[PDB]
């Protein structure tokens, strides 16, 4: 638990202190949050016959039954994303950041817009084959970079960004997801827990910048948890890559595209127990390695 | 009119939600399914007369072990699912699922349903199983476990190709017409 | 607007009006443009629309405004009813009306405040009177609420506990907040999400009003009106509002409030039958102080 | 197999939600009712064959005029409701509701459903109406209005006492099955 004796030129200690504070308040901010609990209660009751609901309502344990599964899932996710490295992983992250290419001059807003657009294009064959879609996403990226320039990030900025990154949807679509979704075999936060921890991630991004915490490590953690939270109905991948690439490009690092195909399913905790899931620190290491791999190309 | 409540159980990621969506919508869900399929009612025709078929998905994950049985009351037939390319999910049929539904619904028929047939011929799936010195579950292997665990029969389907998917629920309706008996919440008081 | 710069004010009503002007001016951003609020309207509206019609309508840009127009018009109607913006005549009348209220110099202790709020609830309902066990349970919730809120800023969590404490006959597993828009004798209430949003605004309003020294009897009147109009919780909104308001009153030395007259209560909220004249925010305050002056 | 979609329209506060709850639960709601009753499906056996009856509530308030007709597609029968002790809601049947469903669903049958029968003889209700020089709507007056607006028939019910409530949905099913 103690890192007082380890070399630190990335403010990882200050980063770990932010995660410890957020983690210490996770139970109250999420597990004891009544909007979260009410969501779990309603969803759970939809599968229970009304005769059984009337019967169970006389047992004091009934509320814990309705909410236990939801709380365990969020706790599982929070355990996967909370950054608390070992002494070995701490020094390893120190060496890995030194291997990243970092440009002295930071690109202007127009240039950042193009590079973040191209980073999304490399991930999707549809963006490449569809010039109209790429131009639409380019505008959303430009709008997000204009509104967030020299200003603290806000959830409204992310809502607008996510909506901008979904131009092929059709009118009237819900912004946020309306139910718990599963990706392949992975678990995501409940809609309400995702909204709660989306705002905490925003606070996490601002504090890390104010505290001078290594942006590449910040980008890694932000990528993992946004994907794990999955707040929005669609476009969570695009949105995460745009936010992370802003954090990186603001620091002069190359834009991020995607993890290896073998490593992506390890980011989230899974429903198939045989799949080994990666810890938050392991995600950071593989992120920095992937970022340094783009300095070779 | 008689209604038929069919509850789908089994390990996580065996394809319970997908086989329900592919059966109710005739389209395999592309990209991201709900954790639990929204319980759905369809009017199926059997014997020339209509029956309301109630399809209920469950969360197989361990985190929902206390909540899941509260959906079992007034169930007419269970679909104990396992992936034919997931030996652990097959093992959990004997180790977890059949004991669970038998505890809560002793005299309720259930079918052993092998899911994801298409992956049994997938070379990448065969390769991944071989890494762990594992192999897919043959129909003969699952049919023996169905008789051992007193299952009505073993049926097989692929939600992706819909192969045998319509047949799985046809057998589920036929098993449901074998008269069952009510269910129990076990009543496990705490503290 | 209307000018108050020349009017006599010993209640900090000017500061109260300025608080309401800021909240009202941000109502559109805080509620109507809030995506959690719009998403709720979108999902509820689509539940009644056939899937074939949704696919057709998703090609029309106006579709999203159709899904949320009705919900936005209801909240605007509610906010218009609760926003405190009195005329110069109502301003001066409220000033005189507060001077007529009985105010005890010595403020009661915690145990005494608990009992008086308990009796104030007892007079409103015949059920609590005939059932001593129910009355004893509500007395504990009020005591717990007064202990956790003494000398500390009010929080939504304190209210959530209070509301839950005032619902002891419900049974386990019940949702705390309401799950849908409800209507009571043709009245309109805030949507579940908009009621949560504006419940928090009312909490910030209560704390800010106490710091700014705004007349508590006027604060309690406004708080009573909007809590009832918002109706955030599935049950117990009436009991909960009376407890919070009576705390605001008893903290200032005023008698506890019970209920308006039977003729005036349905005028608090906007109605579904348009022929029913609804009372303005200032008219609710005026009637509130008049009922308080009688006690 | 065959489903019957019945949509309940009419002015706000005429009892649409209550008559749906009272018909589906056989218990008049005493608590605060929902704005719009959650759409409900029952398989009714009245007659010789079973039919799935879909009951759909609407928001009669003017604020929902744009959204409300999006629920009308695939409707088999409408229940244009007015309170027999609310002359304005009766007048809005001719002025708004029948023109609305006729515009969106021209060849869809509808019933004129007078609600809240129990109040027709309530002295306090009659006295309140008489102050405004109004009087409750008699069945003869509504029957005439139903024939003028080409309604299938005029029926009336009280969600509170369930008098004629079961008949209102019986006739709606008959109107949908035999246009
Ligand atoms: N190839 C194939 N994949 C399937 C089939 N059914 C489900 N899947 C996949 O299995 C994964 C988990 O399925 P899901 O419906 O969530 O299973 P559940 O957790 O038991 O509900 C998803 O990635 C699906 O794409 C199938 O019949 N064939
Ligand atoms: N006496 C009486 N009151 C009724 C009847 N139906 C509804 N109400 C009352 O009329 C008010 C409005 O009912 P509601 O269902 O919300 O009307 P809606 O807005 O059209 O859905 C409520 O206070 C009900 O209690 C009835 O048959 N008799």
């Amino acid at each position: 638990v103690n890192y007082q004796d380890l070399e630190d030129n990335l403010n990882l200690k200050g980063l770990i202190s932010l995660e410890d504070d957020r983690n210490a308040n996770f139970e109250s901010n999420v597990l004891k949050n009544e909007k979260f609990l009410d969501e779990a209660r309603e969803i759970s009751k939809k599968s229970i016959p009304e005769a059984t609901v009337k019967q169970m309502s006389h047992l004091p344990e009934f509320d814990d039954i309705l909410t236990e599964g939801a709380k365990k899932v969020e706790s599982r996710i929070n355990k996967a994303i909370t950054f608390r490295p070992s002494v070995e992983e701490f020094s390893e992250i120190q060496d890995l950041v030194k291997t990243l290419p970092k440009t002295k001059v930071i690109e202007d807003l127009s240039t950042k817009t193009n590079e973040i657009t191209e980073a999304l294009a490399a991930t999707s064959k549809t963006i490449q084959r569809t010039p109209e879609l790429k131009e639409q996403l380019k505008t959303a990226i430009e709008d997000f970079l204009q509104n967030s320039q020299g200003k603290p990030l806000t959830v409204q900025m992310i809502e607008n960004l996510n909506h901008g990154l979904r131009p092929d949807e059709g009118e009237g679509r819900l912004l946020y997801k309306k139910e718990n979704l599963t990706k392949e075999n992975a678990v995501f936060s409940s809609p309400e827990a995702a909204k709660i921890q989306l705002a905490e991630t925003v606070d996490f991004i601002n504090r890390a910048k104010n505290e001078g915490i290594e942006p590449s490590v910040v980008g890694a953690l932000v990528y993992q948890r946004l994907i794990a939270y999955h707040p929005f109905a669609e476009g969570n991948g695009r949105m995460a890559r745009v936010i992370v690439n802003k954090i990186l490009l603001d620091a002069g690092y190359p834009a991020f595209t995607k993890f290896s195909d073998e490593f992506e399913p390890q980011i989230c905790p899974q429903t198939k127990a045989s799949t080994k899931s990666a810890t938050s620190s392991e995600v950071v290491v593989e992120f920095l390695k992937e970022l340094a791999k783009k300095g070779s190309k | 009119m008689q209604t038929i409540k069919c509850v789908v159980v089994g390990d996580g990621a065996v394809g319970k939600t997908c086989l329900l969506i592919s059966y109710t919508t005739n389209k395999f869900p592309s990209e991201y399914v709900p954790t639990v399929f929204d319980n759905y009612a369809v009017t199926v025709m059997i014997g020339g007369e209509p029956y309301t078929l109630g399809l209920f998905d469950t969360a197989g994950q361990e985190d929902y072990d206390r909540l899941r049985p509260l959906s079992y009351p007034q169930t007419d037939v269970f679909l104990v699912c396992f992936s034919v390319v997931s030996p652990s999910s097959f093992e959990n049929v004997k180790e977890k699922w059949v004991p669970e539904i038998t505890h809560h619904c002793p005299k309720t028929p259930f079918l052993l349903v092998g899911t994801q047939i298409d992956l049994r011929d997938d070379p990448s799936t065969i390769e991944k199983l071989a890494k762990n010195k594992q192999k897919p579950i043959t129909p003969e292997t699952a049919e023996k476990l169905a008789r051992d665990l007193k299952a009505v029969k073993y049926v097989e389907c692929s939600a992706l190709t819909q192969k045998g998917l319509k047949n799985v629920f046809d057998e589920a309706i036929l098993a449901a017409l074998e008269p069952p008996e009510p269910k129990k919440s076990r009543r496990c008081v705490l503290l």
